[PDB]
C-alpha cells in the first residue's frame, strides 16, 4: 500500500509517547557528597540562565565545602494519596422545620466540591484528577444534639428524575443507590468509583459546553463542564406527616487512589461564587504581607 | 552551538541568533492517537504539512505602561488557513503547538518578558467590584481571536491566581539583554483524547512584562511583540457542514 | 456467634483513616485512562521549580502590585551600601509567601533541606556590575556593613552573558527538620538572612538606562522534604460564599 | 482471588498494597504508592540537556 | 473476646450491597430447573433488536397513535425536498423512547457504540425512487438543504428487491461514554441529527397509489456498552394504585 | 420482512480505524440490573383507624404494588431468583421508638 | 468444603465467585456472573443464515 | 456530637464556633458522640528531633 | 454477615489494656534517633546505684 | 497576514548577516518558458 519515498520515510501516524524523561525511585532525600575547593576556569556552576526557562541544576557540593550526610527522611508524605486522603467538608444541608429553604422535609444538593474555601484550594493545584472517593455523612440537630430519626440519603444520577415532594415516587430507589440510617448509629460511610464519561474530572473548563450564538443572555454556561455534573443527592425525613426535629446533615469527602495532572498556581484572593475563578476588583488583596523599606526588615 | 536555532516544520522556517533553548511541554513530544486512546471510529485525517506550519497572528507594541495580552488556543486559528477550514469543517481536532514569540531591541534597550502556558486558563471578573454581583465575561473577552486581550489586572491574570506561581508551567523569559525568542513546544493536554476547537480552548499563552521596557531618548521607541505558532501532529475528525461559531 | 468484645475506638470518624467502605454500584468498571501530559507522583517535584520572589513587597496600592516582583539597582558611590535584605524563612509571612513552595509548605509542619534563590539581572547589555549576596546563618543580626556579612556564606555575582546565579542557601541547622518561624518562642527555627550588597558598583554609559531590575527566582534542592501535613495557615476566607 | 479491576488506578505500573474485603476494589484502602519522581519534567524540560559544571547558553 | 471496634458505615442500609444474609427455611432445595427457550444472560441481547422508531410524532389523539409509526413518501417537483429529520439521541425524549433500546438506555446513564437504523419501504413492487440518508454530526444546525447535508455521513438508497437498507450512525464522540441529551447545559452530550432527502423522486405508474411509507427500525451494534445504572426518567405514575 | 435483525457493521460502511474497545459488558448483567433493593411493599400499624386497628396486619406478598419495581421484573415473562428481604420500621414522622 | 447445593443457579455451566458463611448456599453474594452473551437468538434467529456481503433475499 | 480537631502548630487556631478551621481538610480531627464508647487515637513521635 | 456476639468486656476503657489504635496521621515517618547516652533499658539498672 | 500562508522565512540579523530563500520548484510543467505580459504569463514563478 506504501509506493513512494515520502510515505515510507514518514514520521505519520506514530502513536508512541516519546518522553525525554524517566522515572526513578526516590525514597529518601539525596545524600550528600565531599566537596573540596576547586580554582579553575571554564568550570562555573553557579551560573545559569534562568531565560532557558529550566531551573538550576546547581547543587551545595558546587558551590560550599561540604560534607557527606546520609540522608535518611523519606518521600512518603508528600505523594498523593497522603495529601488528598484526608477528609473534608464538602457539603452542608439543612432540613428546618419552619423556614424557606427546605421547608417540605426534603433537600436536594447539587453534587460540588467547590463550595467551601479550604478544600477547593487543595485540588485547583491541579487541574485534572482521576479519583476514587469516600463520602461520610454526620447528622445533627443544630444544637449538635442526637435524636432518634430515621433518614434516606438517595443518590439521583444525572437525567433520573429529580424528588420534587417528601411523598413522591422516586425515593423508592428500584436502582437509584440509597441509605437509610438513624441519627443515633455512627455516621454512614459509602465509597464512590471514578464516575465520569471521560479519563477525568476538571475543575476547570475553559469553553463553553454547547454550540450556539454565544450571547449575553446564555452567558452563565461559560465554564461549565458537564463530565463533572456527577449528579444530585436527596435526603429526606423518612415518613408520611411531618418531623418534630429540625436537622443538619454535614458530608465529608476523602479520596483514594488518587492520580493528577498539569499543577496550576493556587489562589491567593477570596473565592466568591461556586464553580467561578471570580474575585473582588478595587480589593486586590497580596499574597503576601508588606514592608516599610527593602533594606529594613 | 546553542544559541542559533532553525525550525523548520513544513513549508516556513524560522531562523535566530540569539535564542535561548527550545523547551518541550512536560517532557512530551506531540504524537497522533493510539489504536486504545482513541474512541471514534471514523478515519482521521492527517494534513501534515498544509496545516503544520507557521502561523503569524499579529503584532503588539510594548510600551513602557503595557500591562499583558492573551491569546486563546487554537481560537487563533479558526479564520486563518487550511488549519481554520478543516477545523470549521470538522467536529474533532487534536494538535499540539510550537509557539515562538519574538521580540527584538538593542543592547542599549533593557526589560523582560514571562512567556507562559497556562492551561484551562478560564477567565475572571471584577464582579462588580465589590464581589456582590454574579457576573461573567463577555465572548469577545474569553475566545477573543488573534487579535488577543489585554489584562486588566496582570498581578491576579484575571482569574485570581497569582503571577508568581506561573514558572510551574511551561514558560521562558525574553531577556533583551541575552536573547530576542522564546520557544515553547506543547503536546495536547486534555482529558479527551480529541476535541472541539470551537468551544473548547485547550490553553492560554501569556505575555507579562515583569521588568518594565526602558530606554534614553533618541533611541526606538517602538518595540513591537510578534507570535508565531506552528500546529504539529494535527488530526480532525468527523465532517459536517461549515459553522464559525 | 463468634466471641468478639468491643474496645474502645469505636462509632468515631477519624477523618485520618484508611480503611474499607461499602460501595454504592455493583460491577461498574470505570472509563479507562489514556495517556495526559503532567502526571504529578508527589509533590515534591513542584517545589523543586523557580517560582518568582517578591522581595519588594512594599507597595500595597492595586496600581502598583507588579512593582512588586522586581527591585532595582541603580548607581551609587560605592561605599558598599545596601540593595536589599530578605528572611530566608519560607513558611514565615514574607517573600517566600509568593513562591509554590511557600504555599505548599504551608500545607506542612515540618521541613527540611537546602534552598536555592536564583537572581536574574533584567538590565542592559552594555551595563556591567558586580553584587554580593550573602547568607547571614542565625544569631546574626541584621548586618550594618559589608565587611561583616563576608563572614557569612556569599556569592560574588558578576553580570554578563549569564544573567544568573544561584545562591544556594544551604542547610545548616541543628535539628534534622525545622518547623515554621513567627514572631515569639518560634523565632528558635530561623533559617537566618539573605543580604544583597554593592560589591562595586552598577557601571553604565552614555545612552543606557542608569537604573535597572532583578528578579528574584526561588525554588528548592533534591534534599527537600517535608513533614506532618496540617492546613494552610497564611490564607483566610470572608463568609458568605455564594 | 477474584476480584474486578475497577479502580481509577487500574492501568498502571505503580504498585499498592491495598486490603479489600468486596469484589469492587475501588472499596479498596488507599495503601502505599510507589515513590518515583520525574522531577527533570517540570525543572528541566528542554530538548538538549545541559551539564551543571557547563555554561548554559554556550 | 476477640478484640474489635467498629468502624464507620455500621447499622446502615445500604440498597446497593451485598453480602450475606440470615436464612429462614434449612436444608430447603428448590426445585430443578428445566430448559426454558428464551435465556437472557445479558441485556445487551435485546439492544441489538430492531425496534420499531416513531420518527412521525406528530399525532396525538387516540384514533391516530397507529399513524405514528410510519412516515410517507410521495410524488415531489425534484428539488431535493426534504422528508423527515430526527435527532440521534437514544435517550433523549423522542423517536427512540418507543424502542427497547431507548428504554433499557432510560435505566442506565452513560452509553457507548454505534447505532443502526434499518429503514424499510412498505410501497408497491412497480414504484421506483431514491433517497438520501444522512448523518449530520453535532455543531451542524438543521440543513436547510441536501447540498449541505452530503457532507456529512450519508447513503444513498435505491428500492427495489431489497426493500431495506441500514444508516449505521458511527461513533463520533470525544469522549470514550455519552450520558444523555437534553435542553441545557447537557446538550453537549448530542448524537447529531439524522435527516432523509428525497434525492430524485419516487416514481410511480398508472393505477398504483400514488404515496407510499417508509418504516424506520432501530437498533444497536455489538460494540454498544452501558453503565451507570439508574432509575428511568421518562415514565412517571399517578397515585392511589389499586 | 426475514425478521432477523441486521448483521451491517460500520467497517463495511464506513472508512474506519482500529478500536481496540476495553468496554466492559458487567453492568448489563441481571445480578448487576435486579441486585438493586426496592419498595415491594408498606405496612401501616395504626392506632385508631378501620384498615389495621387491633395491633397486627397481613400482607399477601405480591412485588406488584409499586411501579417502579414491577416495571423492571415485567421486562421478562419468566423469572427464577433468590431474594433477600428487608424490613425498615419507623413511626409515621419518622422517629424511632423502642418497640 | 461441606454445603448444600440449594441456589436457583445450581444446574447450569455458568461460573459464580461467592462468599458465604452458612450452610445454605441461597445466603451467599451474588458474586460475578460469566459475562457470555447469544445475541444471534433473539437478532438473528433463521434457520439458514445468509452472509453480511450478500443478499438476504437471493 | 462533638469534634475533636488536632491544631498542629502553625495552622489557624479555631477563634470560635462557627468558625473556618472546624472544616478539617488537613487537620485530624474526630467526631464522636457521648453515648459511644471513649475515642482512642495513636499518635506518633512527631518531633522535630 | 458474618456471625459475632458481644462478650462482657465491651465498650469500656482499661486504662491498663494493650491494643491497637487508630493513627491520625498517614504515612508519617518520625525523625530519626541519634546516639544519645543514657540509655535506661531497664529500670533496676538505677536501683543499683 | 497572507503572506504567512505561502513559503517563508524569518530572518534575525545578528553576526550572520545572510540569509538564503530558496524559491522551491513548484510547478506543473518539467520546465517553464519565459514569462511576458499576455498568454505567456502561464509561466509566472510566483511573487517575493
Ligand atoms: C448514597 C449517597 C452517595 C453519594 C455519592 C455522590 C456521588 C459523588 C461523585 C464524585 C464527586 C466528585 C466531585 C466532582 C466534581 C465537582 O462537581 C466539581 N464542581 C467539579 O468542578
Ligand atoms: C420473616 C419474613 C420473611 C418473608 C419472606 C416472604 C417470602 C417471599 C417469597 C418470594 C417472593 C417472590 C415474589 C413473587 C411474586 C409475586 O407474588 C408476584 N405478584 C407474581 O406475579
Amino acid at each position: 500500500g506504501d509506493r513512494v519515498a515520502d510515505v515510507i520515510e514518514s514520521s505519520i501516524g506514530d502513536s508512541v509517547s516519546r518522553a525525554l524523561t524517566q522515572a526513578l525511585p526516590a525514597p529518601t532525600g539525596q545524600n550528600t557528597q565531599v566537596s573540596s575547593h576547586r580554582l579553575d576556569t571554564g568550570e562555573v556552576p553557579a551560573l545559569q540562565a534562568a531565560e532557558i526557562g529550566a531551573s538550576s541544576n546547581t547543587s551545595d557540593e558546587s558551590m560550599i565545602e561540604t560534607r557527606c550526610v546520609l540522608n535518611s527522611h523519606s518521600t512518603a508524605e508528600t505523594t498523593l494519596d497522603s495529601f488528598f486522603s484526608r477528609a473534608g467538608l464538602v457539603g452542608e444541608i439543612d432540613l428546618p422545620l419552619e423556614g424557606t429553604t427546605n421547608p417540605n422535609g426534603y433537600a436536594n444538593w447539587d453534587i460540588d466540591i467547590t463550595g467551601y474555601a479550604q478544600m477547593r484550594r487543595k485540588v485547583e493545584l491541579f487541574t485534572y484528577m482521576r479519583f476514587d472517593a469516600e463520602f461520610t455523612f454526620v447528622a445533627c440537630t443544630p444544637t449538635g444534639q442526637v435524636v432518634p430519626q430515621l433518614l434516606q440519603y438517595m443518590f439521583v444520577p444525572p437525567g433520573a428524575p429529580k424528588p420534587e415532594s417528601r411523598e413522591s415516587l422516586a425515593w423508592q430507589t428500584a436502582t437509584n443507590p440509597s441509605v437509610f440510617v438513624k441519627l443515633t448509629d455512627p455516621p454512614a460511610q459509602v465509597s464512590v468509583p471514578f464516575m465520569s464519561p471521560a479519563s477525568a474530572y476538571q475543575w476547570f473548563y475553559d469553553g463553553y459546553p454547547t454550540f450556539g450564538e454565544h450571547k449575553q443572555e446564555k452567558d452563565l454556561e461559560y465554564g461549565a463542564c458537564p463530565n463533572n455534573m456527577m449528579g444530585t443527592f436527596s435526603v429526606r425525613t423518612v415518613g408520611s406527616s411531618k418531623s418534630k426535629y429540625p436537622l443538619v446533615v454535614r458530608i465529608y469527602m476523602r479520596m483514594k487512589h488518587v492520580r493528577a495532572w498539569i499543577p496550576r498556581p493556587m489562589r491567593n484572593q477570596n473565592y466568591l461564587f461556586k464553580a467561578n475563578p471570580n474575585y473582588a476588583g478595587n480589593s486586590i488583596k497580596p499574597t503576601g504581607t508588606s514592608r516599610s523599606a527593602i533594606t529594613t526588615l | 552551538s546553542d544559541r542559533v536555532a532553525q525550525l523548520t516544520i513544513g513549508n516556513s522556517t524560522i531562523t535566530t541568533q540569539e535564542a535561548a533553548n527550545i523547551i518541550v511541554g512536560y517532557g512530551e513530544w506531540p504524537s497522533y492517537c493510539s489504536d486504545d486512546d482513541a474512541t471514534a471510529v471514523d478515519k482521521p485525517t492527517r494534513p501534515d504539512v498544509s496545516v503544520n506550519r507557521f502561523y503569524t497572528l499579529d503584532t503588539k507594541l510594548w510600551e513602557k505602561s503595557s500591562k499583558g495580552w492573551y491569546w486563546k488556543f487554537p481560537d487563533v486559528l479558526t479564520e486563518t488557513g487550511v488549519f481554520g477550514q478543516n477545523a470549521q469543517f470538522h467536529y474533532l481536532y487534536r494538535s499540539g503547538f510550537c509557539i515562538h514569540v519574538q521580540c527584538n531591541a538593542s543592547k542599549f534597550h533593557q526589560g523582560a518578558l514571562l512567556v507562559a502556558i497556562l492551561p484551562e486558563y478560564v477567565i475572571g471578573t471584577v464582579a462588580g467590584g465589590t464581589g456582590t454581583e454574579d457576573s461573567h465575561p463577555p465572548y469577545k473577552q474569553t475566545q477573543p481571536g488573534a487579535d488577543g486581550f489585554e489584562l486588566q489586572h496582570p498581578y491576579v491574570l484575571d482569574a485570581g491566581i497569582p503571577i508568581s506561581q506561573l514558572t510551574v508551567c511551561h514558560h521562558q523569559r525574553i531577556n533583551l539583554r541575552t536573547n530576542n525568542c522564546a520557544t515553547i513546544i506543547v503536546p495536547y493536554m486534555n482529558t479527551l483524547p480529541f476535541d472541539s476547537a470551537l468551544n473548547h480552548c485547550n490553553f492560554g499563552l501569556l505575555v507579562v512584562p515583569i521588568s518594565p521596557l526602558d530606554f534614553d531618548q533618541g533611541a526606538t521607541p517602538v518595540i513591537p511583540i510578534t507570535i508565531t505558532l506552528a500546529p504539529m501532529c494535527s488530526e480532525f475528525a468527523g465532517l459536517r457542514q461549515a459553522v464559525t461559531q | 456467634g463468634f466471641p468478639t468484645e468491643l474496645k474502645p475506638g469505636t462509632n468515631q470518624f477519624l477523618t485520618t483513616d484508611d480503611g474499607v467502605s461499602a460501595p454504592i454500584l455493583p460491577n461498574f468498571h470505570p472509563t479507562p485512562c489514556i495517556h495526559i501530559p503532567g502526571e504529578v507522583r508527589n509533590l515534591l517535584e513542584l517545589c523543586q521549580v523557580e517560582t518568582i520572589l517578591e522581595v519588594n513587597n512594599v507597595p500595597t496600592n492595586a496600581t502598583s502590585l507588579m512593582e512588586r516582583l522586581r527591585f532595582p539597582v541603580s548607581a551609587q558611590a560605592g561605599k558598599g551600601e545596601l540593595c536589599a535584605v530578605f528572611r530566608a524563612d519560607p513558611g514565615r509571612d514574607g517573600p517566600w509567601q509568593s513562591t509554590m513552595l511557600g504555599q505548599l509548605c504551608g500545607y506542612y509542619t515540618q521541613w527540611s533541606g537546602s534552598l536555592e534563590v536564583t537572581f536574574m539581572f533584567t538590565g542592559s547589555f552594555m551595563a556591567t556590575g558586580k553584587m554580593l549576596i550573602a547568607y547571614t546563618p542565625p544569631g546574626g543580626p541584621l548586618p550594618k556593613d559589608r565587611a561583616t556579612a563576608m563572614l557569612g556564606t556569599h556569592v560574588i555575582w558578576d553580570f554578563g552573558l549569564q544573567s544568573s546565579v544561584t545562591l544556594v542557601i544551604p542547610w545548616i541547622s541543628n535539628t534534622h527538620y525545622r518547623a515554621h518561624a513567627r514572631d515569639g518562642v518560634f523565632d528558635y527555627y530561623t533559617t537566618g538572612l539573605v543580604s544583597i550588597w554593592y560589591q562595586t558598583n552598577y557601571v553604565v554609559p552614555i545612552g543606557a538606562p542608569n537604573t535597572a531590575y532583578i528578579i528574584a527566582l526561588a525554588a528548592a534542592q533534591k534534599n527537600f522534604t517535608m513533614k506532618l501535613c496540617k492546613d494552610t495557615s497564611h490564607i483566610l476566607q470572608t463568609a458568605s460564599i455564594q | 482471588s477474584h476480584e474486578n479491576s475497577n479502580s481509577a488506578t487500574e492501568g498502571s505500573t505503580i504498585n499498592y498494597t491495598t486490603i479489600n474485603y468486596y469484589k469492587d476494589s475501588y472499596a479498596a484502602t488507599a495503601g502505599k504508592q510507589s515513590l518515583k519522581q520525574d522531577p527533570d519534567k517540570f525543572a528541566n524540560p528542554v530538548k538538549d540537556i545541559f551539564t551543571e559544571m557547563a555554561a548554559p547558553l554556550k
